[PDB]
């Protein structure tokens, strides 16, 4: 049909987008509950006794172990006709905007909750430095998403691992009052 | 335990200073 | 509101990845354990009531055969034996040396095979084949990905 | 299996227990266990 | 006197669950403790 | 009233860590033992007795 | 670095830090400024890194801080436990009533 | 909303800010008690 009204089409694509962080993102958030809590469910303050066994971390630590210590980065080689030269102005920068923590954490999370429930996210950004910017008086950096299996969406039917090919990603955010408050600080909001 | 073996010369150089003391090296 | 280069700045890791319905599916290595984890959780707890909630090993009387001594029974290393009451006006007295001891508890088999093959389930499904030490991490599948 | 079936538990009369059920619920109260020896209208037979 | 009193025996109940219980916990009582001298079971404690 | 540099002076040593409800969650290595620790204690006890 | 990171305080506030992390999964540590006259770091100034007991819940700092170094935050509010002689010799630092 | 009185805008970030020093901090210290001190909890003498 033909329904310009913009929020209209925005929202009928995310509501058209979470019918599957539905029967999906239902399993997926509640693996990290059978973990980063208690393994019973549904269930509060009954009287009869409940305890935990808990054998499943001690792989869970153990992979994470593993992939802690595999770190993994870029790499940017030229090319098959670019000059040898090509890429270390790139990496040169990468590697720079690329070294605070936010990069390595962004990562790890994802990676703990890859192991858990199967997801994981960081996204990139942008503002301005003044000192110190990696350049053009800008810098990028990489921040981290938590619960990316419920706070990222972004069924556009995208077929393919690395959601290349998607037109949507919606991502929300949960936080608190003040957040709220420096959040409609930044952006311009009432 | 050697932490405390450390706690014992902030306790002694800053001793001899007080009483022992008697040295000073100049060059030329 | 126009943002920076040319993709959406959001890059996802996934574990086990795969369309059905033409629904889309994935899961960490923690799903095919949470089955099996509970049973072990469970008869965990339920054995525990079983050693808590549960009467302990002590002697079935009448109050006839112990009466007038019930004293030495109590838990004392007063005295050098155990008397019983051999007489009663209006019969005589049966009393068989209290051949009669509550039973202890014992956590069924069922319990015990249960919790075993429980546990044991779990750790089948818990390695991605993970191989030697030192080499094909049973994370390759996961390091690619 | 566990889950859906009877602990183990001793099989009273109503009678031999009787005055005393209080003992049996759990109570490490108690020296030892109580049985009704008798009974009018004959010669109970509580084998423990 | 062909009775005596019977001896304590800790139940099976309290000898399975205690020993289940201790197993249970150096289960998760490990980060994925590696070789000596290698991997310490803390590489992922060490970094964070 | 200022204090020195442009950073707030308090480093932070984390366990395992991670969000959830958009709350926030950590933990020692001890959390997981707790409960059956206390079955051991117990039944330790109960065996005491 | 390696001059006012010597003392025994900096070793220090790091072990019960890793103690803390390790038992309950957090654990702390600051650093603070003031004057030395004799055998400064430097410009009659040291740095020095102090101690902080019960982290998880000394230290608080809901901004909202979406990461582990606690750098994206703006809070970080501390709170501190102390004897009567203390809150009198902390009174005269900090010139209170 | 607008109220600039001074320790109302701090007590109400660390007031915001302990509502969740609560939930986990809760379990947190509690560790710090399986441990340096006594298993056992919440009864005396």
């Amino acid at each position: 049909e033909n329904r310009l009204e913009s929020i209209l089409s925005r929202f009928d694509a995310d509501w058209t987008a979470s019918d599957e962080a539905r029967r999906e993102a239902k399993n997926d958030l509640f693996f990290s509950r059978v973990s980063q809590w208690d393994d019973w469910l549904s269930q509060y303050t009954t009287l009869q006794y409940r305890g935990q066994f808990d054998v499943v971390r001690p792989v869970v630590r153990k992979l994470v172990s593993e992939m802690r210590q595999n770190p993994i980065d870029v790499l940017y080689r030229p090319k098959d006709g670019a000059r040898p030269d090509a890429a270390d102005v790139l990496m040169g920068m990468y590697r720079t905007d690329m070294r605070h923590n936010t990069a390595k954490i962004a990562v790890n999370i994802a990676v703990r909750e890859q192991i858990e429930a199967g997801v994981g996210a960081w996204r990139l950004v942008t503002d301005y430095e003044d000192q110190s910017p990696t350049s053009n008086n800008q810098v990028i950096r990489r921040e981290p998403i938590h619960s990316a299996c419920s706070h990222v969406i972004w069924d556009s039917n995208s077929k393919l691992m690395d959601k290349s090919d998607a037109r949507h990603c919606t991502v929300i955010h949960s936080m608190s009052q003040n957040g709220w408050e420096d959040f409609a600080e930044k952006y311009d909001l009432d | 335990n050697q932490l405390n073996m450390r706690a014992d010369l902030e306790t002694y150089v800053f001793q001899d200073n007080l009483a022992t003391a008697m040295r000073r090296d100049g060059e030329i | 509101q126009l943002i920076a280069g040319e993709h959406i700045p959001i890059v996802p890791v996934f574990g086990e990845w795969g369309f059905v319905e033409d629904k889309e599916v994935y899961e960490g290595v923690v799903r095919l354990t949470k089955d099996g984890q509970r049973l072990r959780n469970m008869i965990m707890s339920f054995n525990a009531d079983i050693v808590a909630r549960t009467p302990k090993k002590k002697p079935f009387f009448w109050p006839e055969q112990i009466a007038g001594f019930e004293h030495m029974y109590d838990g004392n290393d007063d005295y050098p034996y155990y008397l019983l009451n051999r007489t009663d006006e209006n019969s005589g007295d049966l009393p068989t040396q209290p051949l009669a001891y509550y039973e202890n508890p014992e956590v069924p088999q069922a319990n015990a095979y249960m919790l075993e093959a429980a546990t044991s389930a779990v750790k089948e499904v818990a390695t991605l084949g993970v191989d030697t030490e030192a080499v094909n991490g049973g994370q390759v599948a996961f390091d690619t990905v």
